[PDB]
């Protein structure tokens, strides 16, 4: 709106980043990421002079990726949870 | 949060200590001023008591309140997302619709206090601030709890005593039923709150240990509870309101008394109204003993249509389990219909703006009466002329701001986020626009002070306006109103031609602004389909007539208006919705007043039947075109041609694009949408010749001097460069670039010699200098925005496919650029130029697709840049920064080109780098590039000058 070209600057390395897309409900999407460049459209118009590389240039094997799998499955429960918490209290005398 | 009672309770004894009685000035200010610095950092969910205690004490207009009501303004202010957004404020929770109620209270308290308070100066300039504040903080979609509240009004509590009252006794009967009702639901909360209801006095039950059945229960111990129900109903039948019983006639109860349901709307107005007798009449006893100790308003005993909704509830419930009892049983309080629109703020405060509309009319033409009629300063609405002009002008001003897309939001596209405003919203704040024009059609010479004030708040009531919902299923009298508005406009523009040859004050100051903001927001909305039409586009015909009129005309007052006339017939034609240039195929625009309205409506109207002899003083579409043309061919200047270049441009600029989308190249939405053909037969062909004229025009008058128009035009041509043609970068940007390089390269060279030498001619010749190419910088900030706009279009163009026309551009902007970065001078009388200008603002729309740092030039070279890099291969981009850092030992420019070729064996090698690989497969898939650009010559020169190009950025960037 305030017509900077970047939309978020000032971004910490920190650990590091990973191209990622969030489909909603009947949506179809094509995450190139650039395996084949050629492949890699507009890349020529936006990315190339500008200096950037596209992702898994050089990259023989495809990228593998990680859905967000929606089966309901248990794990143990984090000891920094911010709501439930779990007491290991000791059996003693009368009590197990 | 966690202890936040003591928090509140200490806003409320520092707000006392604040209005203490034995205080010094300074000790007072230290009290006021850290009461405003807490309030401002706290929460304003916190300000629960204090704010209802400012909302019961400010409307007092004291001495006293003057802190109170900058601190009020100074948190809404703070927190207007936390009430106007139904949202609020970020993590900050959401307004409850009580404290929504009291902001309502407050704001219309302080309104109404000024309003029957003398004029003062520092009460109404301190105070106006807070009540636009309030005003905008306030949503106004909000809708209060009730329209036809009690709206009462240390506190008084009125005591309206109902012992003395006689009650009929066909009521009085469920009264006196009702008080034993009471009695047994009261054991029925016993037994529920499990503790059966005892027979006699045992403290093994918490609850009430004597509630023994009717039989066996004394009277008067009954009485001790049963007195005071019916003492309530009595009050509640006292008040003019009376309780009647629907049907003729009349230890747990079998109906259950519960106070969650709700009656009608006006029962439970009045049942707050009940509550709010349990305040007063049930605590007159409680205020005595309160006074008699001293401890200032008791928290119940503060006004109960203003009390928090946690602890009204105390008489809430009382009067809510009354009134359910009745509705249970059907009795209703015989004593209004208030419509929703009614009921919320919006429409309320647009109802009493327009009772003040009228009042202020009156005023207004008294004052005007006793002007005219000698010099009477006495003036009987004197007080009611300064509280509109310090309060009510700014009022609106801020407020139709805050709300101007919520006046705007049609309800079939959302824009408000609050809501969409309603229809009757709508045409009547069209109508309040359309009274402010006629109370200051003449008005103008007089409130001089005011009349700044007053257009640019008409220009705010100007903007955001339904014209489409007002005059289309819309109040006849508010669309007649509007439509003579304009008719009367369009005859005072031909007086206004009469008189080039108060009204002319009118006309220059007033009228035409204000007539251009409207033209301009209708331009964008797009209402001039079913606005501009019948005898609304019959005015708009006289006034584009007489405009034109006035342009032919040539005179020093007329010269200096035109601006101001090309922009508001711009506007207008963007406005206008029939193609008045398409006189042979009018038949097909639906528009027009022709096939609009009946044969019999255009005899009685006077229409001419056609557009021809409706208008022939304008020629048609392409008779403009080959004037243009004919004048580009001359070479017409400003003093040549000035009529045209000011106001008839216009008409192109405008029309043209716009009714592009109308024309037969724009796609139709559909086959049926097609079949009637085109009214404009106007493609982008004739648009780039448009664009031809005005390039030619332009660079014509390059080397005249004093042009400011020119920069109006650019202005105007920032629209039509869109939907360009490819031929016409070659055609015309590449010689007036060419012309523009050249003379900006003579004019460094008169500056290199100037620096050189040494002499006082040196500093003479300084002056020269920068007032040799202030025009330069002109120029350029002229011819460049349209680069800017046109390298948009086709940079994916020149990227996918290179055009070497486009690399020769490149590297002329590259020069100029070079040329603007080496000279210092350069950089300081283009920010001499714009500060003078005032170019910051309209750099700033044109980097904006659709600043003083913003250099225009480095833009321009920054949005071109991918194209001259384009052109040179990955290893010559290996030879970039070799030839950079012979930039920066400062060496020339033929040295650097000869150690270039020294190094033409340096150049990068593809197996040597991986990345090498990708970056020069790319390059030769570009379909453009051939193996023959690998030429060295070439080669030296393309890294030559991409190196200059990047090492002149990185320095601006960077020095």
């Amino acid at each position: 709106d305030s017509g900077s070209e970047t939309a978020f600057r000032e971004i910490e390395i920190g650990d590091g980043f990973l191209p990622v897309c969030s489909l909603g409900p009947g949506q179809v999407g094509h995450l190139n990421l650039g395996q084949d460049v050629s492949s890699l459209r507009f890349f020529a118009i936006c990315g190339l002079q500008e200096g950037f590389e596209p992702f898994a240039i050089n990259m023989q094997r495809p990228v593998t990726t990680w859905f967000s799998k929606s089966l309901p499955q248990f794990e143990p429960v984090p000891p920094e949870h911010p709501h439930y918490e779990v007491a290991r209290m000791d059996g003693t005398v009368d009590t197990p | 949060e966690h202890r936040a009672i003591m928090v509140d309770s200490m806003l409320h004894t520092v707000y006392r200590l604040s209005r203490g009685r034995s205080l010094t000035k300074a000790q007072r200010d230290v009290i006021e001023d850290c009461l405003m610095a807490l309030c401002r950092y706290i929460r304003p969910s916190m300000l629960q008591h204090l704010l209802r205690r400012l909302v019961f004490d400010v409307p007092i207009l004291n001495e006293f309140a003057k802190m109170p009501l900058k601190l009020l303004t100074n948190h809404y202010e703070r927190c207007w997302k936390y009430y106007c957004l139904p949202t609020g404020w970020a993590n900050f929770g959401v307004t409850s619709e009580e404290e929504l109620h009291l902001t309502r209270k407050l704001f219309w308290g302080i309104f109404d206090s000024l309003a029957h308070k003398k004029y003062d100066q520092e009460l109404y300039r301190m105070a106006m601030p807070c009540l636009c504040a309030i005003a905008g903080a306030l949503p106004p979609d909000y809708v209060d709890a009730s329209y036809s509240s009690k709206a009462e009004k240390n506190f008084d509590p009125r005591p309206v005593e109902t012992l003395n009252v006689i009650i009929p006794e066909k009521l009085d009967s469920f009264i006196n039923k009702f008080a034993e009702y009471t009695h047994e639901k009261w054991a029925f909360d016993k037994i529920q709150n499990n503790w059966s209801y005892g027979e006699n006095v045992d403290e093994e039950l918490k609850t009430h240990p004597m509630l023994r059945p009717y039989k066996t229960f004394s009277e008067k111990d009954k009485e001790i509870y049963r007195w005071p129900i019916k003492e309530s109903l009595k009050a509640m039948i006292a008040w003019e309101w009376t309780i009647e019983k629907a049907r003729e006639g009349e230890y747990n109860p079998q109906p259950p008394d519960l106070s969650g349901v709700t009656l009608s709307r006006e029962l439970q107005a009045m049942a707050e109204q009940l509550a709010e007798n349990y305040h007063n009449t049930w605590g007159r006893k409680k205020k005595q003993e309160l006074e008699a100790k001293g401890g200032g308003t008791h928290p119940l005993l503060v006004p109960y249509d203003t009390l928090t909704a946690k602890e009204k509830a105390r008489d809430r419930e009382k009067a809510q389990e009354l009134l359910k009892f009745l509705q249970m049983n059907g009795y209703a309080v015989t004593r209004l219909d208030t419509s929703s629109i009614e009921k919320r703020f919006a429409f309320g405060f647009l109802q009493q703006l327009l009772r003040w509309m009228d009042i202020s009319q009156e005023f207004i033409a008294h004052l005007e009466a006793v002007v005219s009629s000698g010099r009477v300063e006495k003036s009987p609405h004197e007080q009611e002329i300064k509280f509109f002009a310090k309060i009510l002008l700014p009022l609106i001003n801020q407020y139709f701001t805050n709300h101007c897309l919520y006046f705007l939001s049609t309800p079939a596209k959302v824009l408000g986020s609050g809501g969409h405003a309603s229809n009757k919203e709508k045409e009547m704040i069209t109508s309040l626009f359309c009274k402010l024009a006629a109370l200051v059609r003449h008005r103008v010479s007089l409130f001089g002070t005011d009349a700044p004030a007053v257009v640019n708040c008409l220009h705010i009531l100007a903007r955001s306006l339904d014209a489409r919902t007002v005059m289309k299923s819309g109040p006849e009298i508010v669309k007649a109103g509007l439509r003579s508005f304009f008719e009367s406009a369009s005859e005072d523009i031909e007086k206004m031609v009469e008189n080039l040859r108060q009204n002319l004050t009118y006309t220059t100051v007033a009228l035409l602004p204000v007539l251009t903001t409207l033209f301009q927001h209708i331009a964008q909305h797009q209402f001039g389909d079913d606005v501009i039409l019948d005898d609304v586009q019959v005015s708009c015909y006289r006034t584009l007539c007489s405009i034109y009129s006035l342009g032919t005309t040539k005179n020093t007052y007329v010269e200096k208006l035109r601006p101001a006339l090309g922009e508001c017939l711009a506007r207008l034609a963007a406005a206008m919705p029939v193609a008045f240039l398409e006189p042979q195929l009018n038949e097909y625009n639906a528009c027009s007043v022709y096939t609009t309205k009946s044969p019999r409506e255009r005899a009685i109207l006077g229409l001419p039947n056609s557009v021809e002899e409706m208008c022939p003083d304008i020629p048609v579409l392409d008779r403009l075109m080959a004037d243009i043309g004919g004048l580009a061919e001359s070479g017409a200047r400003y003093t040549e041609m000035p009529h045209v270049i000011e106001i008839t441009l216009p008409m192109l600029c405008s029309y043209l694009p716009r009714w592009w989308e109308r024309g037969p190249e724009a796609p139709p939405p559909a086959l049926p949408a097609g079949a009637p053909p085109p009214c404009t037969a106007v493609t982008s062909d004739h648009l780039n010749s448009l664009l031809g004229n005005i390039l030619r025009i332009i660079v014509n008058n390059l080397g005249i001097d004093e042009a400011t128009w020119m920069k109006r035009l650019a202005v105007f041509a920032q629209p039509i460069v869109s939907r360009a043609r490819p031929e016409l970068l070659h055609s015309h940007f590449i010689p007036t670039i060419g012309r523009l390089r050249k003379r900006a390269g003579k004019v460094v060279a008169e500056e290199e010699q100037l620096r050189l030498e040494a002499k006082a001619e040196a500093e003479e010749g300084e002056l020269l200098v920068r007032d040799e190419f202030s025009v330069l910088c002109r120029d350029l900030y002229a011819l460049y925005p349209l680069l800017i706009r046109y390298v948009d279009n086709n940079r994916a163009h020149w990227l996918t496919e290179p055009n070497a026309n486009a690399e020769e551009l490149f590297r002329m902007v590259g020069e100029i650029f070079i040329y603007w970065s080496k000279s210092h001078n350069f950089k300081r009388e283009e920010q001499n130029f714009v500060v003078q200008n005032e170019i910051n603002n309209m750099s700033f729309l044109t980097a904006d697709s659709k600043s003083v740092q913003t250099s225009l030039i480095v833009a321009t070279l920054k949005k071109m840049l991918p194209i001259g890099l384009n052109m040179c291969a990955p290893t010559d981009q290996d030879l970039i920064m070799l030839a950079k850092t012979r930039y920066a030992l400062k060496d020339t420019d033929e040295e650097v080109r000869e150690f270039l070729q020294n190094n033409l064996h340096l150049q990068g090698k593809v197996e040597g780098s991986p990345s090498l690989r990708w970056q020069m497969a790319l390059y030769r898939g570009l379909p453009g590039r051939e193996e023959d650009a690998d030429d060295p010559e070439k080669i030296v020169r393309r890294v030559q000058e991409v190196s200059a190009v990047l090492y002149h950025l990185e320095q601006t960037e960077h020095p």
